[PDB]
């Protein structure tokens, strides 16, 4: 039950931040699977592999977690968002407070009449640290 | 949380698990429900806070109101309108293991943030009379 | 006694739980009152060891001394009840609740008595606020007196402890590993014990205090019996050989220290070849550090 | 369904109260050889958690676990005893000694508890073990029989109540088809007055032990003699142990255990005891000269 | 009737050894006993018979038991002795009925008094006003004692009466041989309405 807290912890710690600085993502991800096709894992370990696995797709690559604002603040809903969720000290279906702390950070247009603009934005680097999963 | 987002149209795709159009058969798919619907509508609650309180001041299963306590004190969060947190507060003036423990919880969630000084006073009292390692 | 049939009353700590429990069974408004168990043990010598004991139903009038009513039929039901469980369980007493003696419990002694002649009683406490222990164990004997009053059942106090076996051990450590003891190694231990034993001393001392305080003034007549000890107490003080004692005390000091010193060196000795021990370790684990 | 369905998850614990535990092991160890049993009673809170409040033996015969001296007529008559003392309790469920090995139930007794069972639906089996018990957690589970029958139906994984965990071993003898066909863990656990604890805590009357006396000082001259003497002993080899040690690799000075007497080991031992002695050999006589003055 | 909590008071003195009813009033105590119990064993199939002493300090003999049989056993081995006291023993019958199997029955005790009562009605008016509290019915026998007494004990039995004739009603026998009185003024058929 050590192990259900740093599969998990791994997987919060790492969501869509792939290989810039962190080259353990692979190895991780890797060992995320490697206790799922196990038949010699416990239970109350396996629970904590799954969800290792899926927070860090969690949205679609588009969500992530970040307590307070890039504007600058600690809002509530992401505080709660991962104080229940973390939580289950004897509730198990407490696995759900984690889309209160998901927010899909991405630049949103919009347009001066509130509506959609077509508009982009130059590479300033490669598509290797924009990054995105790979379906295989 | 696989459908927050929608508003409006919400309370039709749970309206096939959801009481009243749906029988009272497995009271887990309508406590079930009622959670669900706060984690639709969480900390924007309008319409669906007077909504989920109906749904609570009529309930009779233990289930209902567990689920119920979550998605009421998630639509609710935040704010303070004294009378859902009394109506949670009966909740837990009732003594039953799976309604205490949600609505402990949910009434920590309406008065998030804020909390009078006598209704701390309040929940601390009374968590020292109760028993129990759910409602406690 | 005078006796040697009784002596060293050893109360096992199930014991002391199962009259806390029952001081609860009955605490609903009728706490605030004395309650009554019987005591079950074995013994074989100057011992009364206490085993297990059960409440027995028991009432009190709160202002008289003749209206006390103890149900011995539901005792001559238990008593064989737990007979049938375990042979070599005789009736060695019965415990009184405290908080202290009370006029009305010589009565009881005797409607105990009519099983088991030695019964004892063991006020054991209700309120931890004693620094010694919550056991004091009383016998019912009678004795003649010099002023020729008639003979009396007064209650003769023995020591008391509390003691325990393999089972009792090992639950009671379970039950003290948040109040952790055994942090406190030897000498702290002993030195504990040797404050803790003024601390005893102090009250005792202090309770005289306030008794002879009780006599003096605010009346309450005197008992010149209690008066006799206490001037045994003060012949008895060391004090009238006093320059030759103070010649001998400091030379038995002189003796502690000479070999103290001796412990002391030694000691220091040994740990500084420890530290050349790690030295050379540390030398030796420097020309392992290099290499590649 | 149009209805709930019948239901059974539960963290199922049990607080045994600092009373009873003192009881069962006592009581359990009166009989390592044929072990004995005993009823469980106490209160029952909401359904998660039993409450054993207090325990009472039972009588048995004279071969192991009969229930032929487990006559109704004992438990009747003792409970109509217990009421009249101000014990409003009911039977939550029944304990026995497996002492020596492991803490499992065996044929005999999943068949027992079956009868338990039928009379009443909550009852646990606990389980105490005087003999491995000593010293530490004292081992102690719990047990409830699991319907074998609806196992094989389909509900094989469907015997799950929500416990937590932490995993058992050496009784899997008959815990893979214990925990995993006959019965369960449950987890126990305890509850700590502070009322008990102040009490229990006591195991010294002091005010006439130490401080208020001191050994003989002709028995204590006696003592350092002696002690003193071995050290000239010991030194010796000491002497001999460090002209050793230099001249030898650590692996000959690791395996040297023939003869422990030579090390330091010795007079470390020694010193403690010795100082300890006196020391406050030595602060017991000063006390009492002014604390007596 | 309903199940019910009996308490024989029986009493012990020198006035218990007057051969002024059958042979002595000793014997004649305990055969009179031995109806009462007996009778109020059949009026309900369940009822719990006491048996406490009226002399000395009062005692128990035996508790509250279901069994006419052990009242009856003790009860061969009292003996006239002692100067009775109604305090002490009516205050122990109260402890003596507060503990019993079950709190549906009622506190009835049957006391049967037999020398002449030293202590003042005004304190016997107290206790009478404690039972008035904890609904004690009392019944009380005088066998003899009652032209060697001025009954304190009328201003006893109408202290517990505020308009019911049978919550306490204090019944005479005759001070002649009367045989035929202590059977017919028995509590079970003198003071109420029962007779079974």
């Amino acid at each position: 039950y050590v192990r259900q807290g740093a599969l998990i912890a791994s997987a919060l710690i790492m969501i869509q931040q792939t290989e810039i600085t962190c080259p353990k993502v692979n190895q991780f991800r890797q060992l995320y699977s490697k206790v799922i096709n196990d038949k010699h894992d416990d239970v109350m370990a396996k629970f904590g592999a799954i969800l290792a696995q899926g927070i860090l797709d969690a949205g679609g690559h588009n969500v992530t977690i970040s307590l307070q604002s890039r504007t600058g603040h600690t809002h509530m809903p992401s505080v709660v968002g991962v104080l229940v969720f973390t939580q289950f000290w004897f509730w198990f279906p407490l696995s759900h407070f984690l889309s209160l702390a998901y927010t899909p950070t991405c630049v949103i247009g919009l347009n001066k009449d509130l509506k959609m603009p077509k508009v982009q934005y130059k590479s300033n680097c490669k598509p290797s640290t924009f990054a995105y999963p790979a379906p295989l | 949380v696989i459908h927050k987002g929608h508003e409006k149209e919400a309370l039709q795709l749970m309206a096939t698990y959801l009481p009243k159009d749906t029988s009272p058969g497995s009271a887990y798919q309508e406590g079930g429900g009622l959670y669900a619907l706060g984690l639709i509508h969480a900390n924007h609650g309008g319409d669906i806070i007077d909504y989920l309180l109906n749904q609570l001041k009529n309930a009779s299963n233990d289930i209902v109101r567990h689920g119920g306590s979550l998605g009421l004190g998630l639509a609710a969060m935040g704010t303070a309108r004294q009378d859902v947190y009394d109506l949670l507060k009966t909740n837990l003036y009732q003594d039953d293991a799976v309604t205490g423990e949600a609505a402990g919880l949910a009434l920590g969630l309406v008065m998030l943030g804020s909390k009078n000084a006598q209704a701390i006073e309040d929940m601390v009292g009374y968590a020292q009379e109760t028993q129990h390692e759910k409602i406690l | 006694m005078p006796e040697l049939a009784v002596q060293k009353v050893v109360v096992h700590p199930l014991v002391l739980l199962s009259v806390v429990d029952h001081f609860n069974r009955i605490g609903k408004v009728g706490n605030q009152k004395r309650v009554v168990g019987v005591l079950l043990g074995s013994w074989q010598k100057k011992v009364l060891d206490v085993s297990n004991s059960f409440a027995v139903p028991f009432d009190e009038d709160d202002k008289d001394d003749s209206v006390w009513f103890l149900d011995h039929d539901y005792l001559e039901n238990m008593y064989g009840m737990f007979k049938k469980v375990n042979a070599r369980e005789r009736i060695v007493g019965w415990y009184h609740t405290g908080p202290k003696l009370h006029k009305n419990d010589i009565a009881i002694n005797e409607l105990m008595k009519r099983y088991c002649p030695n019964s004892v009683l063991v006020i054991i406490d209700v309120k931890p606020k004693d620094l010694g222990l919550p056991t004091e164990a009383y016998i019912s004997v009678e004795e003649v007196h010099d002023d020729g009053t008639p003979t009396s059942k007064t209650f003769e106090h023995v020591t008391s402890e509390i003691g325990a076996e393999e089972a009792e051990e090992v639950g009671v450590e379970h039950l003290l590993r948040d109040i952790k003891d055994t942090t406190v190694g030897t000498l702290s231990q002993r030195i504990t014990n040797q404050v803790h034993g003024l601390k005893g001393l102090n009250s005792k001392l202090l309770d005289i205090r306030s008794y002879l305080e009780k006599v003096a003034t605010g009346k309450l007549p005197i008992n010149h019996q209690i008066i006799y000890q206490l001037q045994d107490v003060f012949n008895l003080l060391p004090d009238v050989s006093l320059q030759e004692f103070v010649k001998a005390f400091y030379l038995k000091t002189n003796d502690q220290m000479v070999v103290v010193y001796l412990a002391s060196l030694i000691r220091s000795v040994v740990a500084l070849h420890n530290l050349i021990n790690n030295k050379i370790a540390n030398r030796d684990a420097e020309k392992k550090e290099g290499q590649e | 369904p149009p209805t709930d369905a019948p239901a059974v998850d539960t963290a199922e614990q049990v607080y045994i109260s600092s009373l009873a535990l003192l009881k069962m092991l006592k009581h359990g160890r009166a009989g390592v050889p044929m072990e004995v049993m005993g009823l469980m009673l106490g209160e029952f809170v909401d359904d998660y958690t039993v409450r054993v409040i207090d325990v009472f033996a039972m009588p048995q015969s004279g071969t192991g676990v009969s229930v032929e001296a487990v006559d109704p007529v004992f438990q009747a008559k003792m409970l109509d005893m217990l009421k009249q003392t101000g014990r409003p309790e009911m039977v939550v469920g029944w304990y026995h000694s497996h002492p020596g090995f492991g803490c499992w139930l065996s044929g005999v007794d999943i068949n027992t508890q079956q009868s338990f069972e039928a009379l009443s639906e909550r009852a646990v089996a606990v389980v105490v073990d005087p003999i491995q018990s000593v010293k530490g957690k004292v081992v102690i589970d719990a047990f409830r029989l699991i319907n074998a029958n609806m196992m094989v139906l389909g509900h094989e994984p469907r015997q799950t109540t929500s416990n937590l965990g932490h995993l058992n071993k050496p009784s899997i003898q008959a815990l893979i088809h214990g925990l995993n066909r006959h019965y369960y863990s449950i987890t126990i656990n305890y509850r700590k007055n502070e009322l008990e604890q102040k009490m229990l805590l006591n195991l010294h009357k002091k005010s006439w032990m130490e401080g208020l006396t001191l050994q003989d000082y002709s028995e204590h001259c006696k003592h350092n003699e002696s002690v003193v003497k071995e050290m000239l002993e010991l030194a010796k080899n000491y002497n001999k142990a460090v002209e050793e040690e230099d001249k030898m690799t650590p692996e000959q000075l690791a395996i040297k255990n023939v003869g422990k007497q030579d090390p330091k080991r010795h007079l470390e031992e020694h010193v403690d005891v010795l100082m300890t002695s006196n020391i406050v050999q030595c602060l017991a006589a000063m006390l009492d000269t002014v604390v007596f003055k | 009737m309903v199940l019910e909590s009996t308490m024989v008071c029986v009493d012990n003195s020198e006035y218990m050894r007057n051969g002024d009813f059958l042979p002595t009033r000793l014997q004649a105590q305990q055969d009179a006993v031995n109806i009462v119990c007996h009778s109020k064993t059949r009026s309900n199939p369940e009822n719990n018979v006491g048996l406490i002493t009226l002399a000395n300090d009062c005692e128990v003999l035996t508790t509250l038991t279901p069994d006419t049989g052990r009242i009856l056993s003790k009860l061969h081995t009292v003996q006239p002795k002692g100067k009775i006291t109604f305090c002490t023993g009516i205050r122990v019958a109260h402890l003596a009925l507060k503990h019993r199997q079950g709190k549906n029955h009622k506190m009835r005790i049957i006391a049967f008094v037999g020398s002449p009562v030293e202590d003042n009605e005004k304190d016997l008016v107290k206790l009478a006003k404690r039972l008035k509290k904890e609904k004690v019915n009392v019944d009380i026998i005088n066998f003899g004692e009652e032209e060697v007494n001025t009954e304190k004990l009328t201003a006893f039995v109408n202290t517990l009466n505020g308009k019911d004739g049978t919550g306490s009603h204090l019944v005479t026998v005759p001070p002649g041989p009367s045989l035929a009185d202590a059977l017919i003024s028995s509590p079970i058929l003198a003071g109420e309405g029962g007779a079974m």
